[PDB]
């Protein structure tokens, strides 16, 4: 469950 | 040194058995970070890596010689998140969370 930017 | 060991323990359960109002244990996804090889993007960015399968490795091998050494580990698992991720998101958020019961653990400890 990563958001990465 | 036993009594540490048992103290670090009492205090990362706290964090460990913590549900959001969504009922989600919020630390499940800082456990085990992705492998080198499943996204090594992450690598990439996060130069020091940490998560709970790695403090728990260095409580059962007498890493932890004092409490400050947790402390940093704990800030190195929350900031890395933050760097790593989206503000808002919800693992953001859950770091969030994170900090904030680990403060309250750690300020209680002294």
């Amino acid at each position: 469950g990563k958001a990465p930017r | 040194d036993p009594e540490l060991a048992e103290k670090i323990n009492e205090m990362l359960d706290v964090i460990l058995e913590y549900k959001n109002e969504d009922g989600e244990l919020i630390a499940d996804v800082f456990q085990t970070l992705p492998t080198r090889k499943e996204l090594p993007d992450y690598y990439q960015v996060i130069s020091k890596p940490m998560d709970f399968d790695r403090i728990n490795k260095k409580i059962e091998t007498g890493r932890y010689t004092v409490m400050e050494e947790l402390n940093d580990d704990m800030n190195l698992l929350v900031n890395n998140a933050q760097t790593y991720n989206e503000e808002g998101s919800e693992i953001y958020v859950s770091s969030e969370t994170i900090g904030k019961l680990w403060k309250e653990q750690y300020d209680k400890f002294m």
